[PDB]
């Protein structure tokens, strides 16, 4: 009976010199800081029971205590940053990095888990979990010839405290970190479990999520091909996290998003571009307003794919916050693309959705689309149809909103939308 | 992100 136990006796038993009721005492406190409504966790601090379990971990001849510390400690941390260092500061992560070699399976999982909530505090725990050498041990707990002989669980928390080892950034995990953990990463890449790919595209969002070198890295692996295949699956926990890392991908050099493109990615965006999750929308839409910002190939790629309209139409209808990422990938598209391609893109009909968002309240969105607006009148200019899409811009009612634009607080919008009013109708 | 094990 170790249910309902108090923090008095629980710290009464040990204190015992008793390893059997230290045993129970430590199970008691694990179910209580198991329980789903408030567990304890400062009272458990406050007795001064951390240093206690930590020592605990390192008695190899009870494992039943090393796994019950074990799992209050990775409660414990589970908790605010304060309850974490509080974990650290007892010297756990030494002794978890020692359990991971425990010839139980559940006395490691348990440690593992332990490390991966410690890892995902932050860039500094993270950063001492790795220089304590946990990788070395984690990744031979993966050293297997085929994933599938390991437990649905153990693979799963073993995927997910890697993925907290690659998280966070200011700064992002070293260098030599992440090409150790990047083959296994592909490994479990390829793996048929959801909750397995869903982190794994996870931990490789987060690695993407920074300067060239550190995409380069990841692209070098061939990962790409995967994550589009990934893109296209129907469990949203994998598709937002594959598509997070392929937006990160684009947001490097067009050789990096070139890559992108050549595995079949823009195949997949139309479903994206309306998908019935606001947050794909968004994050498809960012991913192509990165895409038409790269070479004249590039937008023509996108030409072909036949994803102009789907881009008009998130600019007509849309959550705002999409329709914002639309109208930068129509600017980065007329600031780019070529006379005919901007002319493409009027004769699909991004005019009236262009005006009718000038309405908004955002003076960011205008200058876009004000910028925008220029880019297609150079066209004409280039092409001596000025008067045409004079007449088109004033037939949707977006003269006026230019000509209101013109008493705007924003400087850059009254100077913008005055010379539109000035160069292109007078 | 920090998980609990509450089984």
């Amino acid at each position: 009976g170790t249910v309902n136990w108090s923090v008095e006796d629980i710290v009464k038993g040990i204190n015992s010199n008793n390893l059997e009721s230290q045993l129970q005492a430590t199970q008691a406190a694990r179910k209580l800081l198991s329980r789903e409504k408030q567990p304890p966790i400062d009272n458990i601090i406050r007795a001064g029971l951390i240093p206690k379990f930590v020592s605990f971990l390192g008695k190899t001849d009870c494992s039943p205590i090393q796994f019950e510390s074990a799992w209050a400690l990775t409660n414990i941390a589970s908790g605010t940053s304060e309850q974490t260092k509080a974990v650290v500061d007892g010297g756990a992560i030494p002794a978890f990095i020692s359990l991971l070699a425990s010839p139980h399976a559940h006395i490691s999982e348990q440690a593992v888990w332990a490390l991966g909530n410690i890892a995902g505090d932050g860039s500094a725990f993270r950063d001492l979990v790795i220089k304590h050498g946990a990788i070395d041990p984690l990744l031979a707990l993966l050293a297997v010839p085929d994933l599938s002989t390991l437990a649905c669980g153990y693979l799963r928390n073993l995927t997910w405290t890697l993925s907290n080892l690659c998280r966070n950034k200011n700064p992002a995990p070293p260098l030599d970190a992440v090409e150790q953990i990047l083959p296994t990463l592909v490994r479990l890449l390829h793996h048929n479990d959801p909750e397995v790919l869903a982190d794994s595209c996870w931990a490789i969002s987060y690695l993407t999520d920074g300067p060239n070198e550190r995409i380069e890295m990841v692209v070098k692996k061939g990962v790409v091909p995967q994550l589009v295949k990934l893109l296209g699956a129907t469990e949203l926990p994998i598709v937002t996290p594959a598509l997070r890392a392929i937006g990160n991908i684009v947001t490097g050099t067009d050789e990096q998003t070139q890559k992108v493109i050549d595995a079949g990615a823009l195949a997949v965006f139309p479903s994206l571009l309306t998908n019935p999750k606001t947050n794909i929308q968004k994050e498809a839409t960012w991913t192509m307003s990165n895409i038409t910002a790269g070479r004249q190939d590039q937008i023509q790629q996108v030409v072909n794919h036949g994803l102009v309209p789907f881009l008009v139409g998130v600019l007509s209808k849309a959550d705002f916050k999409t329709q914002k990422e639309a109208a930068w990938a129509i600017t980065n598209y007329t600031s780019g693309g070529t006379v005919e391609q901007i002319v493409y893109l009027v004769h699909c009909g991004i005019i009236e959705p262009l005006m009718n968002l000038l309405s908004a309240k955002d003076t960011k969105i205008i200058q876009v689309i004000l910028d925008a607006i220029s880019n297609i009148f150079q066209a004409a200019e280039k092409l001596g149809e000025t008067e045409k899409l004079s007449i088109m811009i004033e037939e949707c009612g977006g003269l006026d909103k230019i000509e209101a634009l013109q008493r705007h607080e924003n400087e850059s919008v009254y100077k913008a939308s005055l010379n539109l009013i000035e160069k292109y109708f007078s | 992100r920090k998980k609990t094990s509450d089984s």
